[PDB]
């Protein structure tokens, strides 16, 4: 059973809809607001995560198309062939650059991404922190801290966290955080349509 | 609707014609139901035939003009200059089956008394509004756009306007069946309908009612 | 279960369709036994057929696409590219006879009065639970897992979730008994399922003929 103020009904979805945009309101033709609280939370977090990934992908696409490559060597230290980020850039456009990336580099990147995914999904970590799983009444999008000294801390200390490593939010006001969440949802949708547009082009 | 109400309704449809029932089908008990049931069934049959005939008149014109969408591949690939019947017969068999099976589901939904009773209506024979297609609230997944009036232009209409509209529906469908069947007859036996002879109803050499 | 219970079950499976027995199997007394036991047998039959047909649908998709086990010789012996019905006919008959006898041992285990009443349930015809399968607690020898949930999942499931799952089981079984037979009918009768034309490979043999050589006339041995 849900025990939080997280949205669990079409009324709350409509409230958040007018909050993010008074004009559109709730645009739900498929009627996936007519679902259980757990599914509503799942859809909320899915939207948020697509926003994160789409924004990151769009900014990466812009930087890679501009051609601001890295100055290092990507391989060739532990007795392997030498490949440079300049070579990766000269491979082609962003999809071609990803294709030109070596296979274990891809595997390690995807592994770190999955590590962050599971640190998000781990209910015990959120409850050691101040949250629960987004399906069972948790805030959609909260990343638990990777730096900690609790029993749920890594064997070796981690320096910083994923979100807010140096407190750029610092103390944003108790509701301007929600304002930024609204702006984030809108910008995530915009970046979603944008990145699919660039990929289609 | 009782038979007195049927005579009344015929008078509203046309004050001059009245209750022209040369076969007296209204005075009958089909499958041993009541006379009110027979009236409801005949009313639904007339409304449904008029509806399908009105849509079929529009479809026959639209096909005869070779008006096809600018986004579809099937129609654009299909041969042009065909009659509407030839066009339907050369449509893919899977497409025909999807059309007929969706029509089957719509018929099942219309007949389903559970859905009508959840919406405050009944089956037409058992006493209810003939021609009322229920909404899609009871569906397993929540679709948008109920069939009748999907965008909601008649939500605020008045009962008198709606009664006038139902009378118009019956009469306009009555001549719509005649029009569509005129097209089919002229594509079949030539000279059946004189007036269309100039426009060149595209000849068809098959029995339409044999898929 | 009573016919009122069947009506309630049907109205919970599909509120609109409701109780839709048009042949009155629910009313015909099977073997002279009461309606409450004919209902049990018929409901167990529905559940069992749906189970076997769901498994058969997944298995037919697996066999037609030749996703075979990597470390067995029988699968290697069977030629590749055959129709899924033929992937059954190309097997040693001794393996068919052991699949069938495995189901026989399992369905002897299921209907056993002693095992059912030891675990707490009764026979499906004796007012028990239709579609239940007792675990191997009273087995002569130990065995690692049961059939239903060999692992632990759903050992702590609510009765509401179990009821929902049984309803979904019946409905998906009703649908899979038609999907699998759509595959078989399109294989052995082209243009029978209009939507699978050119999808299901054709087949000539009889899907209701398990063994190549007729067991009733001339079997084969190994
Ligand atoms: C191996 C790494 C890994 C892991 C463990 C996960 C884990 C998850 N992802 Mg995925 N995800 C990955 C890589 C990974 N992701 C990558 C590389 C991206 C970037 C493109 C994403 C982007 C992404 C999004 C945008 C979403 C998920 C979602 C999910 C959920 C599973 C959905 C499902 O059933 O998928 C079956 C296949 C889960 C939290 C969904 C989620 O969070 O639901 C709330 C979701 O919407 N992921
Ligand atoms: C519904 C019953 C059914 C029937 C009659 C058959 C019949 C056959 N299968 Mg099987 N199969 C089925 C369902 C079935 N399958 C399903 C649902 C799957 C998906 C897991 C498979 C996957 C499968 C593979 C990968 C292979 C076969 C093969 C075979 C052949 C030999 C038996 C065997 O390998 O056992 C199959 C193995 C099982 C574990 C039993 C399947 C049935 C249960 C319900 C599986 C439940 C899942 C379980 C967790 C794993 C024969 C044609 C082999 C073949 O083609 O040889 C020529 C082969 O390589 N089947
Ligand atoms: C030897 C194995 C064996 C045994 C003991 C059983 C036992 C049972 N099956 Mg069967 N069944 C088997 C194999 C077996 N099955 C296999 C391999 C499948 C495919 C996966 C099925 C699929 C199946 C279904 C779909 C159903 C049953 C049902 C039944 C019940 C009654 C069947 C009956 O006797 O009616 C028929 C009696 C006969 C003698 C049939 C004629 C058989 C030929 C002519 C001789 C074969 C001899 C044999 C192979 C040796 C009972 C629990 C029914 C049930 O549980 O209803 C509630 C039911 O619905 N079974
Ligand atoms: C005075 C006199 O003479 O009689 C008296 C006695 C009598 C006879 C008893 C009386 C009566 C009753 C009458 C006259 C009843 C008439 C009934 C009638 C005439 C009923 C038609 C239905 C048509 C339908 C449903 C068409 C569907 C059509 C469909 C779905 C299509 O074919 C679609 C399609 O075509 C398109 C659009 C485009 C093509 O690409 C493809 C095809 C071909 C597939 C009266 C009233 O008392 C008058
Ligand atoms: C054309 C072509 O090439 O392919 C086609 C054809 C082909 C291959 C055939 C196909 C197939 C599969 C099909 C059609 C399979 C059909 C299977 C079917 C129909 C199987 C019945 C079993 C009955 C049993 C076990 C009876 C037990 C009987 C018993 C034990 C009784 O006591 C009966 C009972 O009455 C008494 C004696 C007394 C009563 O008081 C009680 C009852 C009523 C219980 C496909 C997929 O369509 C493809
Ligand atoms: C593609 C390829 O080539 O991959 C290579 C990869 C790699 C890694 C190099 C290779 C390897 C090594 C592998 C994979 C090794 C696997 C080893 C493994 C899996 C070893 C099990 C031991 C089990 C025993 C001894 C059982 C005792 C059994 C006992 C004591 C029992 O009585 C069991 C039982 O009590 C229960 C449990 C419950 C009771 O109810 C029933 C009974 C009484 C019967 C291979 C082979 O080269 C293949
Ligand atoms: C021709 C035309 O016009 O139309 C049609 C004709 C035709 C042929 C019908 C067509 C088709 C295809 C159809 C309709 C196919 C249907 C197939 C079907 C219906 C297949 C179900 C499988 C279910 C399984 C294996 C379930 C396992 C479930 C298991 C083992 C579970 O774990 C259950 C579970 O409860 C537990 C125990 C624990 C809980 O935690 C919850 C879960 C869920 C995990 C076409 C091609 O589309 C076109
Ligand atoms: C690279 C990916 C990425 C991008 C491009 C991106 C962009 C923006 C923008 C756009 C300009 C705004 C305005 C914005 C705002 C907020 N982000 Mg966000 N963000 C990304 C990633 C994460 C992660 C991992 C988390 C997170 C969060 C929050 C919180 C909540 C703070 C709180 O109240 O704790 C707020 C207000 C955390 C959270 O709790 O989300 C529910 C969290 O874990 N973000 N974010
Ligand atoms: C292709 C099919 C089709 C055609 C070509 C067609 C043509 C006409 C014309 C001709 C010029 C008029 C004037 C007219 C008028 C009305 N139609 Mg109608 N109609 C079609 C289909 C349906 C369906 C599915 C429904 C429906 C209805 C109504 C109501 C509502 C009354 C009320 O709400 O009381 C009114 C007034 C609904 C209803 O209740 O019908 C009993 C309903 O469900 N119609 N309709
Ligand atoms: C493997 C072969 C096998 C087959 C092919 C087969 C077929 C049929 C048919 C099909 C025509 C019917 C209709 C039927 C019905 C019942 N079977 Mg049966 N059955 C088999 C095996 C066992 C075993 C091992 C037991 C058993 C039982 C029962 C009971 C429970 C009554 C109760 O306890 O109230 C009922 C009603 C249990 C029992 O009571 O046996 C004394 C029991 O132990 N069956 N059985
Ligand atoms: C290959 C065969 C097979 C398939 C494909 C299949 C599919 C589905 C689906 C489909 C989407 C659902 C949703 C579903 C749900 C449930 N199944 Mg099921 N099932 C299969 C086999 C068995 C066996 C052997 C048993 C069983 C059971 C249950 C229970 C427990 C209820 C309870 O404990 O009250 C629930 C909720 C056990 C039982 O007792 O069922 C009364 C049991 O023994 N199932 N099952
Ligand atoms: C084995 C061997 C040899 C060897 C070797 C050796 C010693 C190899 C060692 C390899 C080693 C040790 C490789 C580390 C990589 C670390 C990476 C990529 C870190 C990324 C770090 C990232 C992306 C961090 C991100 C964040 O931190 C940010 C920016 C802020 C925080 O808030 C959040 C997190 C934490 C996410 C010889 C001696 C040569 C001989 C022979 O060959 C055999």
């Amino acid at each position: 059973p849900w025990s939080s103020s997280e949205i669990k009904d079409k009324a709350g979805l409509e409230a958040l809809a007018k909050k993010l945009n008074p004009t559109v309101g709730l645009w739900d033709p498929l009627g996936i607001a007519e679902t259980s609280p757990e599914t509503i939370g799942w859809f909320r977090h899915a939207e948020i995560k697509h926003g994160r990934v789409a924004m990151a992908a769009f900014v990466g696409y812009c930087v890679q198309s501009n051609g601001i490559h890295f100055p290092w060597n990507i391989q060739g230290w532990q007795g392997t062939p030498v490949v440079s980020f300049a070579d990766i850039a000269a491979a082609g456009g962003p999809a071609d650059q990803w294709d030109a990336l070596s296979t274990p580099a891809k595997l390690q990147i995807l592994g770190v991404i999955g590590f962050l995914e599971m640190w998000s999904e781990t209910s015990v970590v959120l409850k050691a922190d101040g949250q629960e799983h987004y399906v069972r009444g948790g805030k959609p999008g909260y990343f638990p801290k990777l730096s900690r000294s609790d029993e749920m801390a890594f064997p070796h200390p981690v320096p910083l966290n994923l979100w807010d490593p140096f407190g750029f939010t610092s103390k944003m006001t108790p509701e301007r955080k929600e304002k930024a969440l609204l702006a984030e949802v809108n910008n995530g949708r915009l970046a979603m349509i944008g990145i699919f547009g660039m990929i289609s082009a | 609707m009782d038979k007195s109400g049927l005579e009344g309704f015929a008078k509203e449809l046309n004050p001059v014609v009245g209750y022209w029932d040369p076969l007296n089908l209204s005075n009958g008990e089909f499958w041993g139901d009541s006379n009110s049931a027979t009236i409801g069934f005949l009313r639904e049959s007339e409304i449904k035939h008029g509806r399908v005939a009105m849509a079929g008149f529009v479809g026959y014109i639209v096909h005869a003009n070779d008006i096809r969408f600018p986004w579809d591949k099937v129609a654009m690939a299909a041969p042009k200059g065909l009659s509407p019947q030839e066009l339907w017969d050369v449509t893919p068999e899977a497409a025909k089956w999807q059309i007929i099976l969706t029509i089957a589901f719509l018929e099942f939904w219309r007949e389903n008394s559970y859905i009508l009773s959840k919406e405050g209506e009944q089956h037409y024979m058992r006493g209810g509004k003939p021609g009322y297609f229920p909404t899609f609230s009871e569906l397993p997944h929540p679709v948008p756009f109920n069939l009748f009036d999907p965008f909601g232009f008649s939500k605020n209409a008045s009962p008198e306007k709606k009664a006038k509209g139902l009378l118009a529906e019956v009469n306009n469908g009555r001549l719509a069946m005649i029009g569509l069947m005129g097209f089919l007859s002229e594509a079949k036996v030539p000279g059946s309908v004189p007036a269309l002879a100039n426009v060149g109803i595209r000849p068809y050499a098959g029995e339409v009612m044999a898929p | 279960e009573t016919k009122a219970d069947l009506e309630a079950l049907a109205k919970d499976l599909n509120p609109a369709v409701g109780f839709w027995d048009p042949l009155a199997l629910s009313d015909y007394s099977f073997w002279g036994t009461s309606q409450e036991a004919t209902i049990g047998f018929l409901r167990e039959a529905e559940i069992k057929h749906g189970r076997i047909a769901m498994a058969g649908f997944v298995g037919y998709i697996v066999h037609s696409n030749d996703i075979r086990w990597t470390f067995d010789k029988v699968a290697a012996s069977v030629p590749t590219g055959l129709p899924a019905p033929a992937v059954w006919d190309a097997i040693p008959d001794i393996a068919k006879w052991q699949i069938i006898l495995f189901v026989g041992v399992m369905e002897s285990w299921r209907e056993n009065k002693v095992v059912l009443e030891a675990e707490g349930q009764k026979h499906y015809m004796s007012g028990g639970k239709p579609g239940y399968f007792p675990s191997f607690d009273l087995l002569p020898h130990p065995v690692p897992f049961p059939l239903f949930d060999p692992f632990g999942i759903s050992k702590r499931a609510t009765e509401e979730k179990k009821a929902k799952g049984r309803l979904a089981e019946i409905n998906n079984g009703r649908l899979a008994m038609i999907g699998l037979f759509g595959f078989l009918s399109e294989a052995t009768v082209p243009g029978s399922v209009p939507f699978l034309k050119g999808v299901v490979p054709a087949y000539t043999g009889e899907v209701m003929a398990p063994f190549t050589q007729n067991i009733f006339t001339a079997p084969t041995a190994l």
